[PDB]
Formats: structure tokens, C-alpha cells, sequence
């Protein structure tokens, strides 16, 4: 059982995500993979569909993860994910090892857990696996040159939503809130949660409660993308911090049929003063924002955020 | 049995990211301006991270090139730095052709960027033009992956950085780069305020593992040293740290480690991002250029 | 050694019982679905000791066997028809990882024709994705199969994926007498799966990293090789299984009536049996006709058949597919047993025979009116056209 | 014509937005994404009016485009690598349901190598599923091909899906002159689509009902007949292309000084460029070598290679593709070549090469090497072993 | 716009699914098809991937449909439905066409609306098509001869999952809930509904009232299958009722946050008195009937059915 | 044909309702082929791969192969030419095809309490049929299998009676039907161009307008709904409720189509008047 971490000197020292990778300075989803690594420990496998994190970790023929990990494709990350929990419960079964049942995790990108590999991670809720279904969310397919996604904001810019006259916002669709999707229908599932690189210690402590868990744990987590997102690289923090402070992610733990909210907003800023710091919303005219505020309503409204905006 | 005399090679090292723009717009604006000509990004450093070596390269001919379908330069004639601090760590002098110039975009003396070079080889010429005052570096989403730019050609650094190559080879002139740029008259200064000076006179396969399977790492990845990504260092003020280790809960790279004289930076990986001089409340840490440093 | 009457479907049960395997991944589609169902039926009633995932597709079914094998488990899974080129991505990402997956296919057309009969189309889209590959033609060769695939395929020196393949309803359906074997026998024939990858925290290891641009003829030859030497291994488990299952198989040809003949059939599966019951026939009647029916499908015997198959006058090569506009016109048996007789191509006349489309039977008399062509071309020596399509053009 | 310096990527594009696609559905993968980028601007810009339909994966991408030309619409979409076998299932339904669904494939290897370079692999995983495939080998060709495509295929005597095959990176990203055409000039070359069956409440049609097996065959072979008549109007095609937009193309080969010619070496793609560039330097030498560039892969020039390619002495077959198993343990083209010339198997002489692997450039020096192998082959005679992997065999 | 049904009596006689299908005696299913049909009207395309509805309808060389229909496989019910509604909204806007915007149907069975087309199905709710999907749920994969599938219910017996010592239940599994699944995270949905053919008129406005809205729907329809639940062919409608009177098929429509019930359940029977008539449950102890219990009584929980047992 | 006939195989036909009796063709069809391989006989026994899916009263089959010669013919998936044909089912002599391709010297054997003479009147043209067999299997059960499989005996004598009682679960049924059995002796394809140009376009076929004639479902009926119109509230609860839309609205109230009825009884199960009785079809000559 992994035990709570107090704060962020009483988290350990052990690294599980040794440096050296290809990944962009201040990546967000470098050190969601830090964090996840860390509060994993050693008996941890982990499953990385074709991705950045992917990609940019293993160039070329290496990789920085102390404890196990396969490639899997974009389109099975849970898929795989199954496998290799039922092949240890069965190989331990038989008697055909002697390993404890190691921490089955993955980090599947956000179209690969909620375009593209939803169907996979659907049914291993189904199934209920006892494995952790991680999304690190960077609101694009990150690697593949900026396109869009089904988490990308509304009235983004990116190379399949480029703005122009016809299309003013570049991206005329709201985004598909994925926690919201496989948090009800799974009776199997008994873990959920939303989690920010801006809080390491409320995301390593949401971790080891998926892991902790009897079943199948999804954890679905903000990571923002300097490159993807266009800001500085040394913003990445202030980035994951506003976009909880603004509305834009929420943070809670959605358990027994009930959300629990994780960090406690007094007061919550406009979306313009997150979207104005990121040259992808650079491109939208009051009315968009406007659309967007209304949405970042309607969706704090569904978690239980009832302050108004200030 | 191969060779092309008419073949100018031009390899351009930039910023991933930040410059991957500008090293491309470079390129393009003289092959545009230019007698047989290719312009492209080095497919091998795509995706393009942040900081990170990137390159573009330039063929121009007289005749008809017949080495189009070859990735890199590998016998450059021009080899141009966006960045000043890409003489440190990175080959940029591998393979180098005689009669060769070496483009900066630096305010810094020539003396000092030669004390990071060591031996130029077949290096002939070096120039310097600060492209920094002259025009702004651009960033855009468009022109990906073989996209078209939507912001042009030659809007930003590119053309004053570009201007100071044509002053020292002369492969194209000036109204034909002028009418391919955004601003001719950024890359007027560029063109007139560059500074040159004159330069003194089988195995694969054993070495592929099972189905490409590696063992995992215990303490770093030496496949993938990023020290070499750093325009910035942070400095800390150890009578300034509270050692509360926020900057160790930040970094996505791991390159802190906790002591008891509190936190350390491992400058062989660190990626100068700047994120814990951002982070740190006690303000401790201060954002320096990496030139400024010998080590 | 007790013999039963099984279908094909239960015969694969038992051979994948007998192998003794972890992780088992279903899903429906005729004709394979009651191998799933026997299986399933094996595992409720304590048959065997198997996790049986219910996968959620067929790209699924690939997907957990892979992840499982990567886990050190041996696994099973299968599927037919669309249901074979739905989980065609996972295939090539197997066989590059070393993992030995066996895979049954019950053949079945795609869509269209649909959901009834079988054809050999679906599977022969996995030519490239670098498995061991072939045809049993009896419920009997399919549980043998199931056991050598396993043996040669999980061999150290191969560590490559595996087609068990057998004709739609004509293998999965019909009875045949079956020696089902004893475990001691396969104990004997079966070592435990080991490969020299595997996903374990006691000894952590990085599977499939994004490999270097340079680095990436020296993997593909790598596994090239891998599947050059998939033959040797394959003989000695055909030595090892007579020795001790006392049925003697041949690595890559089942020839019959073949030493004078003048032509010959050239196929395989279920349908090469019907062949034979033509050619037995005509050969009392004086007609030195024979049958080749091939057992290893991939790695492609090329030498073998060019050294054993050059010495008649005509070969007709019957493809139960459609392989659209490939060479030739006929299937990819026509042209891959072509390419290996090429240099014999000014002597050995070769024709193709299309037949057995949407799951019809190629019947008897279709068989006897395809030896009377090969007689044709045996005494003229041309060939009019390279291939027929079975009846409409012959 | 207005002369631009674009890559394939945006040549593509050009070629869909003057063939007034309606609906284009999309999905990002290396190295083919950029079309879908330039096709997303100018549908943003306005330059293209169509439905940009963001798809969730390829196999969506394969069926959203299978619906919308059933609704009357001209498609576009594509894909690389295993994004090409992700949507596996969904091809032989669109070429069954006649569908001239277009898909553009800017190839890429598959898992593994994986992420960087092209192998023509992806693709030839899609040969038997009855649609038109061919490489193009330039930027220009790939606009070409486009337009030739739609017109051959949404022929009302064809009525099948296209792949427009290009190199990755080599003709996808490597700039090059494209006389891009007036829309006039492509207007009176390309009419609207219209088939034969089409979802419409005013004309109710039932499309895809489960058929009788005995129906199974004449379906396939009503199939079979509108593969074979492919060639005729590819050529009248490429005769009309050529009086309209002043470019004359070979409906099957491009070949390079080859009329003289002792040795030459078969081959598709913009490694051919490569290989047309060494054929004239060594006819400097004196060297009557010459190249042979297939532009047509399905449907397959059986007759048309028997015809123009037996007059040499020695034949040398390049696969930048890694097909395992496959017979003469060379590729799908030299099995393919040598089914087609197997009348003239004493006489001409075939080798396979296969190179490019992991994306790897086929250099001017393994070209050479190539070209003095055949020369080697062509004075003795004799082959020694079918294919050379280079650079580990050759 | 489609108008309300007030009653069977003012129900339209116009009939869109004709007889002539090898459908079982008294299918579920069928009648679904037969009630969905006669709601649509004439303006309206079918999407049928892979099942019952597909094979069954049109065995052979034929089908009952009088508006058009096009098979899709089972994984893309949803992802062909969207390439139809958007080849409509570009041939129309272009003038390529003068026909009217069509309803667009998918009837897709429970495996491809909840197991292998899921994803084709979520995606479409996420761009928002203009098109109805319908799962008709017959509990398993009947076509293939009666496998197991998120919606069979728990310890009912398949051939994939058959009764022994190892597994007396034969499913372990609790079906997905697949309307509560999609009701979630998709901003472009505006109408879900779940049905019942116990309930036709209920059943036909749902439709009428998905098709009415000028995006994405999804109705997940309950129909009884005599063949795989093991039930005689003349007790179909029994079983439709029985599974709502006894809370294992929940009738409401979830919009706006808020479910709202379709049928006044004053007092629920307890689920032995509906699994006692399937001899897929015929193997179950009471033990295994009381976690089925408990199940349905949490399930009713999420809806607002709030009712006791009664005889419990 | 002639070079690949089998003069030894005996073909037998086993038609039956689907999924409710097709367990029933199939133990007559096995307990047949045990008992000819206890006398050295080659056999076969299997279900119409055709027939499936089954479905509820569709007729379905169950076929045999005995021969004393190795069977050549075993991937044939239908007994085209059959020696023995047999119906688990009494209503299956109306409107099915069961004595398609019997050859000279072949025997009918039924499951039912009606006379020989009624069953010719649905049975029309007999052709090469040389008997007739009836038997009262529900009574003599009261499975069916082992009276139906002895009444095949009576007539054929394919296989000895002994060796058939040492494979049924019930020999008494069996003797029953075997002694009980009514004799009645009676006197004694397309090319593939053809097969060709019967397929449209990509297989695409045009909308029905009023019915499915693809697909004529009226031979599914055991029994049908038969109405008392003094009884009927016009409530129409079954016209809402038919599976198969055999239900028309009219004046005179619902008018019941027997071209496709299938005859479930949901109309007469859901029906709160009584108005409605399900009635055996072979009281019906319509
Ligand atoms: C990709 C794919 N996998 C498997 C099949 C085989 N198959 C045919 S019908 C069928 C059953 C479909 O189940 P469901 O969606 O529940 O519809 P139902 O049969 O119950 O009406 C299956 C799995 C197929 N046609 N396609
Ligand atoms: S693109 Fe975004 S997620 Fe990928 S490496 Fe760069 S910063 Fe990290
Ligand atoms: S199996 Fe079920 S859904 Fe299919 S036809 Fe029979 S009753 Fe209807
Ligand atoms: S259900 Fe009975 S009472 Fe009602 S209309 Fe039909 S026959 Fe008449
Ligand atoms: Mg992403
Ligand atoms: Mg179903």
C-alpha cells in the first residue's frame, strides 16, 4: 500500500524518470511522467501508446524509465494494458513466477484515451482490470505537429484548425470532457479523478489512489504543451495553475456517484487572462471568449465550482 | 563518380522551436532568390522540441541537383548560427568543405565565439550581425510538416540574419532576396552591418540489440545528454534558498538532487528552461546565458 | 493416444489445452467462433487453468495477446474473415517485438460476399507481417499444427507469431478422427515459454523504443534472418512430433501420387483432400496425374518446391482467393510458386485455377475438368490464358 | 499552368482542391499529415469548399468517406504506415460496394522500425483489395496521379477506390516544379461523380444486403471483370491528360534508356529518380544499362511487363518495402515480375534488391553496386541466391 | 418536423419495414426495427452494421426497408453515419443536390453501439452530426449465435460464458450502462433516451423527438430475444414489460442534467419474477439472484426510481 | 457426376422447425449413423451449415450420409439428392419444398396423428417418392427422436432394429414407432452466365414498396392466429405489437396477412380480449 505524501520535502527522493529525453523544455507531460513515476515505485509496468511521450523519451533507442515499459499503439494502450494484467494473475495462478503483481499504468495521450484509444480503455473498465489508466493532456496530437483533438479548446488554433475567414476560430468545436464519459457506465471503476502538474503533491497522492484501489483507476491529468500551446518554456507552471484558477481544468475526485473538489477557489479569473498568454486563442474576437466563459460555466457548474467570476 | 562542383552546401543549426521558423526561412529565401535549388528541414530533428539543435539545409546549382533525396548535408560549404550559444556542445564543424564561412547571430566579439570553436579546419570565413535589434523572431503553428507558411517568407530574423551570409559569399543578390522577404529593409541592415572577417590558412546490425529491445536505466538515460539544449543556465543564491525544493518538484527532467547543502543542478542533462527560476518563491535562482560559462 | 471424432474447432481446443495456455482473448465470428466456445467451455468446467478476456473487438484480441506474451504468458487468441483484417495493425508490431502469438484463423470471406463461406483471402493479407504461416486441411493437422507452431515458433532461436490456419467449415466443422495425444507427449514436445524479453520489475527492461533512422535496415534484417531460419527449426519439430506422436509430417509439401506424374494440382488446405479423391481416381483409370498440397505457407518454401516441383511437364496451382489484380490474374500461390520455378519457366508450364469463391465447394468435378486442361497444356505446351476463374471461364 | 517549388504534400492538396472534393475526413500521422493541414487551410481560407470531417482514427477515416460516397459525394482522405492497416477492414467493403474512394498514402514503415522513414510496405498490405494503386515518384506526379485517379475510378465503367501511393519525405516533403493546372483544364478532364447506386430517399436502394451463397462467385467475379478493365481507361486517361495539361504518361512504365538496353533495374517510387540518375552517368561509362519504373501496381501490367520487359538480358527488381516470408525472399515486385515473365525464365535473367529499409535513402552507391551485380549476372549467366539485402548481402 | 403520438389508435398505419425477413418468431429486435421505421417516415436513410438487423433483414438478396439502407461493419455505425450527414450538408450547400436534409439512422445492436462501436459512436456525438443513433439490445451477439457482450446482464449464460464449477454464474461481468457512458463529456448531445418496445408509442415519439433535434442523438432501445434468452417466441412483449416492471431496463429521457421518468412504476417485482421466464439465468442459485438484486436496486437508484419491492 | 457418383451413400434429409426442434433432426440424424456404424458402415452427421443462423419456426435441416465405401463427399455442405426424407414437424409438408431432387425408391416419413390421404393434399405432385410413413412420435414420447427414427426403419430397413435400440435413450418409443408406423407404397442446376447475370450491381437492389417477396415467411407457421370478431375491442394492441407487420387496420377490424405470418402469438398472447387462438396450420388448406 503506498502510503499519502505530506508535502513536497516529505516526497521521496527516488527518481523513476532518470534525465535524458528528447522532450521539449518545460514539458508539461515530462513531469506529469516524473510524478507518476515517482509516486509508482519500483514494482511498476508501464504501457506507452505512440505518442510524445512516447516518441520523445525513447529518441533513439533508449529511454529514461528505471522500471519496465512496452510500446503499445495508440489505438490499445488499455488494450495491452489488460494483457499484461491478466498474464501476471495468471502466471502467478499457475505458479509460473514468483513476481508480486506489479503497478500496471498508462500514460496514454489525450487521443489516445479519448479519441482513438476510448474504445480500448472503455472496455478495460469493462473488465475491470486492475490497472491505472493515466491521460496526460496536452489538448493535441503533440507529436504529430499540433492537430486537433477532442480536448482541444473551442476557437483553438492548430495545423487542422488553422484560422481563417471561413472558420474565424480555427476550432469550431467544444471539447469532449472524458472524465465525465467513463466515470458512469463502468460499474467495475472505483476511482476517478483530475489532476494538475501545478499540484505534484495532489497528483502523486491521486496516483497511489488509483493504485491503491481493487480495480481499475482513470486519472485524467493537465499537462501543458510550451510548443503545442505557444508559450515560454519557463510558463508551463503558471499555465497549469491559471487553468485551474481560470476555469478551464477542473480538479476533483469523482467517487461514489459524488465530485470532490480538490483545490479550493475563493475566487476564479476569466478565461481571457489565460487564453491571452498563449498565442493558439490569439486569433479570437471578444464573442469567442465570451462562448468560451459561458462553456467554462456551464462545465464548472457540472463539478460543484458555484462562485462567480471575478 | 558522384560529385557536383556547382553544389553549394548550406547547413543552417538553430533553436528547436523558438528558431525552427527563422533556420527555415533562411534557407528558403535564398533558393527562392536563386540556377537548381532545394530547401528543406532537416526531417531527422522532427518534431522539433524546445531548445533543441535543430538544422536547415540549402542546395543551390548551376546544374541540375542530383542528390535531392539525401536528408542531411553531410559536406556543408555555409554553416549558419541563429543561436549564439550553439557553439558550445554541438558538431557544427563536422565534415566542412574548404573555402567555407560560418554565419552568427551574435553581438558578441569574434574572439570570444572562437574561444568555443577551437580549430575551424577548412573554415575560411566567419560573420556576425545582430539580427536581434534588426528584426523579431517569429513562431507559428502553420507551415508544419510541409505546410505552407500562412505568415510568408523572410518575416522576422530570417532576412537580416540571411543578408549577412549574401555579403560574404555573394550567391544571390540582394533585390532577388529582397523580393522573397517580408522586410527588405530588415535585411538591408543585416546585409550592410554584417561583420566579416578572413580565417587564417554489418557493424549496424551488431550493434542492434535484440528486436531493439534495451534494459531500463538506473540513474540517467546516456542515450539522450540535453546539456547541449542550454541558450541559459540557472544560478543559485544559496544564502537566498529556504530549500523548501520547489524547484526540485518542478523540474521535467529530474536534474535536482536534494543535499544537505540543499539543492544541486546537473548541468549535464539540464535544458535551461528556466522553470525553476520561474517557480522559486525565494527567488534564488536567476536565469544566465550559457556563454558566459567555459565548462 | 485416444482418438475422437472432433470437428476442427474442438480439435484447436485441445491442442491449445495441451499447450497449456495462460491467456486466452475472444470474440464472435463464423467459422472460428466455436473454438472460443469450447474453450470457454474448457475453462468454466476446470479443463484448463486459462485467463479467458472477453475482448471488446478483434483489434482487442490481438491486443491483449501481445501485451500478455510481452508479460512471459503463453497466449491464444483468433478470428476470421473482417474480423482479420480489423486487427491488422497489431499483427506487424508482434512478430517485430518477438512475440510468439498463435493466432487461429477458420478462413471466411471478407464483406463482401459477408458472413457465410470461407475463403483463403483474409488471412493471405497477413503475407508480410513476418509470421509462420500454413494450412491444415484435417481437424487432425490442426491440432498438430497448434503444438508444432508453438514448438517452432516459440523456439529461442525464432521467437516469431504464428498463423494456425484452417479452412472455413470444411476444417472447423466437419468430424474427422482425431488422436488426441497425452500430456506427457506434449511435455515431452512442449517446453515452457521463455523469450528474452519481458516485461518484470525484478529485472526492468525497455520494450520497443523509437529506434534510431540509421538503425532501421539493421532491425529488419535482423528479423529477415529470424524468419530464414524458421525452416530448420520447423523440420526438426516435424521429426520430433513423429517420434513422439508417431504422425510423420512433411515441413513443407504433401505430395501425393507425385513420383510420375505429369502434372499436377498445386494448393492448399482443406480442399487439396478433394484433390487427392480426383487424382486417385484418375490414376486407375491410367492418368499419371498427382497433388502437392502445401503445408508451410510462410516462411514461403521457395527452393524446396523449386527442386521438387521442376520435374513435371505442367502445374496447375489452385488459389481459393481473390487476390484482385495481382499478376497473372489468378491468386498468390500462382504467383509465388512461379517466382520460385522461374528459372524452369521455358519448361514447367504453369496455369492458375480460381475456384472455391464465397465459400462454394470445389467440387470433384471441377477438380477432374482442371487435370483435363493441364493435359492440354502438357501436350501443346501453352498457355492461352495464366489463370481461370472457376466456373465462369472453365 | 503556374510553376511552384511545393513538396508532395501541398501538390496533393492542389490536385483535391481542383477536383472539388465535398468531403475529406482527416487524422494526423507522420509524414502524410501535411496535406490534411494545407486541405484544412484552404477550406479555412476559402480556396476549397468540402466537409472537413475530424476523424478519431483511420478506420473511421476508411468509413466516414465510405459513407459519403454511397451518398453521391467525391472523397478524400489517407493515412501512412499503420495507420494504413488500422483501417484494413474498411477496404474491401469500399472496393466491393464500388466506391471510388481516393486515399492518398505518403508511405511510411511500419511498428517496427517505426516513426522516421518510408517503406512502400503500408501500401502493398493493400493489394488484394481490388482497388487502383500506383507510387508517384515526383511532387508533380502526385498532383497528377490525383486527378488521373478520380477519373479512372469514378469511371462508371470502373466504379473503384484509389491509392494514390507517394514516397515519405522523398516526394512528400522534398520541394520540387509543379505546373500547377487551371481549373478549367481540369473541369474539362474531370466530370461530377456519379454511380450507379446512391442513398437517396426520392430512389430508395438497398446497398450491401446479405447475398445467397450461391451468389458469393458472381459477385466476386463481377468484381474481377471491372479490375481487368482498369488498363483501358487508364490509358485513354492518360492520353486525355496529356492533350489537356501537356504532360504525356505511360499508363504502366517509365522507362529510362531502355531501348538498347542489356541490364536494367525494376523498381517504383522517387528511388527510381535515384536510379535514373546513375543509368545515364554509367552509358557515359559505355554501359548499356537502363531503368525500368512501374507507375501502375493494380491493377498489376501482367501482359504489358511480358511484352516491353523481355528483351533484356538481366533484370533487376528494387523493393524499398519489407515483405516477410514471401517467395525468393525478395519482395511483392520481384514475385510479381517474375510471375509475369516466367515464359522467359531461361532467357532473361531477374534478381531481387531489396533496400530503403527503416526509411533509409537507396544511395548512388548502392545503385551502382546494383547495376554492376546484373552485369555480373547478364556475362555468367547465373544467379546465386534470389535477392540481396542491402547493404548486409550486397 | 415530426409531430407527437398520442396514441396507437392516432399511431400512423404507414408501415416502412414491410414483411419479408428471416427474423425469428416474435424478434425483439424486429419489431424495433418495425416501430422505428413507422416513426421515421419516408425522408430517412438506415445505417446497419453487422448483427441480426443486418443479416436476418436482408437473407437473401433482399430487405424490408422501404426508405434506403447501407450495410456498415460493426466498428463503424457511427463513423459511417457522419460521412452520409456530411456528404448531405456539402451536396446541398454546393447545389449538387436538390434533395432534402434525410433523417439518419443507425440501428446498430448492442455490440456495435456499446463493445466495437463505441468509439465510432462517441466521436460522432463529439462533431456533432445530425444523426439518431439507435442501439436495439438484445443482450449479447445473437447473430454469431449468442456470445456474451457488455449489455448481457450478470451471470447470464452465453456460449462464451457457460455455467461450471469454475464459474457457476457463467458471466461475472455487470453489463455497461452505455446510455449513462455517452450522456457524459459530449457538448454537441442534446437528446438521450432509453425505450422499450413493451412501450411502442413511449418508443416512437423518443425517436420522433431525436430526430427532431438539430444534432447528434442516441436512444437505447430494450429488445427481448426468444432465441438467445432462451424464452418461448410468444412472450417477447411479457419480457419487455416484465424488464421494466421489475427495474432491470430503466425507461427515461436525460436532458439537461436531469433524468426524467417515461413510465409510472408504482411498485416493483422482484428480478427472480423476470429471469425465471430465461433459461439463460436457469442455472443461478438465489445467492446469485440477490447480487442481481442489489445490482438493479442501485441501478434504479441513479434514475430516481425510488419505489420498494414488492414481495421481497 | 458420373466419374465421382457414390451408388453406396444413402442421403437423408431431416427438416425441422428452427431452434425449438433442432435438436430433435439432429438426435434422429445421429442415432441413424451410430447404428450403421455398428454394421460397418461409413457415416456422416451434421446440421445445414446453410440454415444458419437459425431461426425460431424457420425451416431448418439436419442431413445423413451412410455409405459402406468411404465418403468422397463430405464438404458438401446440402444432401441434394435424398434417399430419406423426415419431418420432426407435422406442418412442414405444407409449403417447403421436401421432396426437391429425392431419388427413385425413396420414403417420406412424417410426424403426425392426420391420415396419409390429407398429407397427399399437401404434399400435390409426389414424383420419384416410393413411400409414405406416418407416426404418432408425440404420444409415444409422452424425445420424439427415437419414434420418428424407428418409423425410418419400418420402411427402409437402412439399418437393423437391434443396433438402433442400443443407441436410443428410449428403445420403447422407438419399437412403438417402429410397429405403429402407416406404410403406404407409391408408383415411381444453372449455368454459371446465367448464375452471372443474376447479379446486380455490386449486389445492390432496389427498396421494397408494399413486401419483401425476397423472403416469403408464410411457410414459418405451425400454427396461426385465428380472430372472433364478436369478440375484438379494435383495441389493435396486436396490430402495434406484430414483429412482422402481418397486422392490417381495417373497419371490419385487424386483417391478419398469412402470406408472411409466422405465427409467434404475440398478437394472441398480449391480446386482453381472448379474442385471438392460436389454431394448428394443418387445418388450413390456405
Ligand atoms: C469487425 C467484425 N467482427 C466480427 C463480426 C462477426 N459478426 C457478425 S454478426 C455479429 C453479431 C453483432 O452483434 P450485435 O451488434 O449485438 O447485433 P445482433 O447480432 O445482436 O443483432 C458479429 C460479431 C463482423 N461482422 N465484423
Ligand atoms: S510537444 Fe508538448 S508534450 Fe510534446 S515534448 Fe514538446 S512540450 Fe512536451
Ligand atoms: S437472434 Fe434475437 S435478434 Fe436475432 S433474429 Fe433471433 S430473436 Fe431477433
Ligand atoms: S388485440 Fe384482440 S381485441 Fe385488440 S384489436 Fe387485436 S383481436 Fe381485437
Ligand atoms: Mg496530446
Ligand atoms: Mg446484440
Amino acid at each position: 500500500m503506498l502510503d499519502r505524501i505530506a508535502s513536497i520535502k516529505k516526497a521521496p527522493d527516488e527518481e523513476y524518470y532518470v534525465p535524458g529525453h528528447r522532450t521539449c523544455a518545460g514539458c508539461g507531460p515530462a513531469l506529469t511522467y516524473r510524478l507518476v513515476a515517482k509516486a509508482a515505485g519500483p514494482n511498476t509496468i508501464f504501457i506507452g501508446p505512440t505518442g510524445c511521450m512516447y516518441v520523445a523519451n525513447t529518441s533513439y533507442g533508449c529511454g529514461p524509465w528505471r522500471v519496465p515499459w512496452i510500446h503499445a499503439q495508440i489505438t490499445n494502450g488499455g488494450a495491452v494494458a489488460s494483457g499484461i494484467e491478466a498474464a501476471y494473475k495468471a502466471m502467478i495462478r499457475k505458479k509460473k513466477t514468483d513476481a508480486e503483481f506489479p503497478n500496471i499504468i498508462v500514460m496514454a495521450g489525450d487521443g489516445g484515451a479519448v479519441d482513438i484509444g476510448l474504445q480500448a480503455l472503455s472496455a478495460m473498465l469493462y473488465r475491470g482490470h486492475d490497472v491505472l489508466f493515466i491521460c496526460y493532456d496536452n489538448e493535441s496530437y503533440a507529436n504529430t505537429g499540433i492537430q486537433t483533438s477532442p480536448t482541444t479548446p473551442y476557437g483553438a488554433n492548430t495545423t487542422f484548425t488553422p484560422p481563417g475567414e471561413v472558420v474565424p476560430e480555427g476550432k469550431k468545436l467544444f471539447p469532449k470532457d472524458n472524465p465525465k464519459v467513463i466515470a458512469h457506465g463502468h460499474p467495475e471503476l472505483k476511482y476517478v479523478a483530475t489532476a494538475s502538474i501545478g499540484w505534484p503533491v495532489d497528483l502523486m497522492n491521486k496516483v497511489r489512489k488509483g493504485l491503491n484501489q481493487e480495480g481499475p483507476a482513470y486519472i485524467h491529468i493537465h499537462a501543458p504543451c510550451p510548443k503545442g500551446w505557444q508559450f515560454p518554456a519557463d510558463k508551463t507552471i503558471e499555465m497549469a495553475k491559471l487553468a485551474v484558477q481560470t476555469g478551464m481544468f477542473q480538479l476533483y475526485e469523482y467517487e461514489n456517484g459524488e465530485y470532490k473538489l480538490s483545490v479550493k477557489v475563493d475566487k476564479r479569473k476569466p478565461v481571457s487572462e489565460y487564453m491571452k498568454l498563449q498565442k493558439r486563442f490569439a486569433h479570437l474576437k471578444p464573442e469567442h471568449i465570451a462562448k468560451m466563459q459561458a462553456f467554462v460555466d456551464a462545465r464548472c457548474a457540472e463539478v460543484g465550482i458555484t462562485v462567480p467570476v471575478v | 563518380l558522384f560529385a557536383e562542383p556547382n553544389l553549394k552546401q548550406i547547413t543552417v543549426w538553430a533553436r528547436g522551436v523558438v528558431m525552427n521558423k527563422d533556420a527555415r526561412d533562411i534557407v528558403v529565401a535564398l533558393t527562392e532568390a536563386a540556377k537548381y535549388v532545394q530547401a528543406w528541414e532537416n526531417y531527422v530533428d522532427l518534431p522539433d522540441r524546445i531548445y533543441v539543435p535543430v538544422r536547415a539545409y540549402a542546395r543551390i546549382s548551376s546544374d541540375p541537383i542530383e542528390s535531392k533525396y539525401i536528408y542531411e548535408n553531410e559536406t556543408p560549404d555555409i554553416v549558419v548560427l541563429v543561436e549564439e550559444s550553439l557553439i558550445k556542445g554541438v558538431p557544427i564543424l563536422k565534415g566542412i568543405r574548404p573555402g567555407s564561412t560560418l554565419v552568427v547571430n551574435t553581438k558578441r566579439s569574434i574572439d570570444t565565439i572562437l574561444e568555443f570553436l577551437g580549430d575551424t579546419g577548412n573554415l575560411a570565413q566567419i560573420v556576425t550581425v545582430d539580427a536581434n535589434s534588426m528584426a523579431e523572431a517569429v513562431m507559428t503553428l502553420s507551415g508544419a510538416e510541409g505546410a505552407t507558411d500562412a505568415t510568408g517568407i523572410g518575416a522576422g530574423i530570417a532576412a537580416p540574419i540571411a543578408g549577412a551570409v549574401v555579403k560574404a559569399t555573394g550567391i544571390v543578390d540582394v533585390e532577388n532576396l529582397a523580393a522573397v522577404v517580408k522586410n527588405p529593409a530588415a535585411m538591408r541592415r543585416g546585409y550592410a552591418e554584417a561583420q566579416v572577417r578572413q580565417l587564417p590558412p554489418t557493424e549496424l546490425l551488431r550493434q542492434m540489440p535484440f528486436a531493439g529491445t534495451v534494459p531500463s536505466p538506473v540513474t540517467e538515460n546516456e542515450g539522450m545528454v540535453t546539456g547541449n539544449w542550454r541558450i541559459q543556465r540557472p544560478i543559485i543564491d544559496r544564502e537566498a534558498c529556504t530549500e523548501c525544493y520547489t524547484c526540485w518538484i518542478y523540474c521535467p527532467d529530474s536534474c535536482i538532487t536534494r543535499t544537505e547543502e540543499g539543492p544541486v543542478f546537473n548541468m549535464k542533462y539540464c535544458k535551461g528552461c528556466g522553470l525553476c527560476t520561474a517557480v522559486c518563491p525565494s527567488g534564488a535562482l536567476t536565469n544566465v546565458p550559457e556563454l558566459d560559462f567555459k565548462d | 493416444g485416444k482418438v475422437r471424432n472432433i470437428s476442427g474447432c474442438v480439435a484447436v481446443a485441445h491442442g491449445v489445452r495441451l499447450a497449456d495456455v495462460d491467456v486466452i482473448c475472444s470474440y464472435p465470428i463464423r467459422p472460428y467462433t466455436g473454438i472460443m466456445s469450447e474453450l470457454a467451455r474448457m475453462v468454466a468446467d476446470g479443463e484448463l487453468d486459462a485467463e479467458f478476456v472477453h475482448g471488446e473487438g478483434e483489434h482487442a484480441q490481438l491486443s491483449v495477446v501481445y501485451g500478455a506474451s510481452a508479460a512471459g504468458a503463453r497466449v491464444f487468441t483468433g478470428s476470421s474473415g473482417v474480423g482479420v483484417t480489423y486487427a491488422m495493425e497489431v499483427y506487424s508490431p508482434i512478430s517485430g517485438e518477438r512475440l510468439p502469438v498463435q493466432m487461429a484463423i477458420a478462413d471466411r470471406t471478407l464483406d463482401p460476399p459477408g458472413d457465410f463461406g470461407e475463403e483463403h483471402t483474409d488471412a493471405e493479407c497477413c503475407r508480410d507481417q513476418g509470421w509462420i504461416q500454413g494450412w491444415a486441411s484435417t481437424p487432425q493437422e490442426a491440432l498438430d499444427n497448434t503444438l508444432i507452431y508453438y514448438r517452432v515458433g516459440e523456439d529461442q532461436r525464432v521467437l516469431l507469431p504464428q498463423y494456425a490456419c484452417l479452412d472455413g467449415y470444411f476444417v472447423s466443422h466437419i468430424l474427422g478422427p482425431v488422436d488426441i495425444p497425452d500430456e506427457a507427449q506434449v511435455k515431452e514436445f512442449l517446453p515452457p515459454y521463455k523469450n528474452h524479453h519481458v516485461l518484470d520489475p525484478r529485472k526492468p527492461q525497455i520494450i520497443g523504443p523509437q529506434i534510431e533512422p540509421a538503425m532501421g535496415p539493421p532491425l529488419q534484417y535482423q528479423r529477415y534472418q529470424a524468419v530464414k531460419g524458421v525452416h530448420k527449426v520447423l523440420e526438426e519439430a516435424c521429426d520430433e512430433f513423429a517420434r513422439i506422436f508417431g504422425r510423420k509430417y512433411d515441413p513443407y509439401l504433401d505430395e501425393y501420387l507425385t513420383d510420375d506424374a505429369e502434372v499436377i494440382i498445386f494448393g492448399q488446405g482443406a480442399h487439396m483432400e478433394t484433390a487427392k479423391a480426383v487424382a486417385r481416381r484418375l490414376r486407375n483409370l491410367g492418368e499419371k496425374v498427382g497433388v502437392a498440397r502445401l503445408r508451410t505457407f510462410r516462411p514461403f518454401p521457395t527452393e524446396q518446391i523449386k527442386e521438387r516441383l521442376s520435374k513435371f511437364k505442367a502445374i496447375g496451382v489452385l488459389d481459393v482467393s481473390a487476390n484482385f489484380g495481382i499478376s497473372c490474374s489468378g491468386g498468390v500461390l500462382l504467383s509465388e510458386l512461379r517466382a520460385a520455378l522461374y528459372d524452369y519457366g521455358d519448361k514447367v508450364k504453369t496455369v492458375g485455377f480460381v475456384a472455391g469463391l464465397g465459400g462454394e465447394v470445389v467440387t470433384h468435378d471441377e477438380f477432374y475438368r482442371m487435370f483435363q486442361k493441364l493435359k492440354e497444356i502438357a501436350k501443346t505446351g501453352k498457355v492461352e490464358q495464366t489463370s481461370y476463374w472457376i466456373p465462369f471461364e472453365l
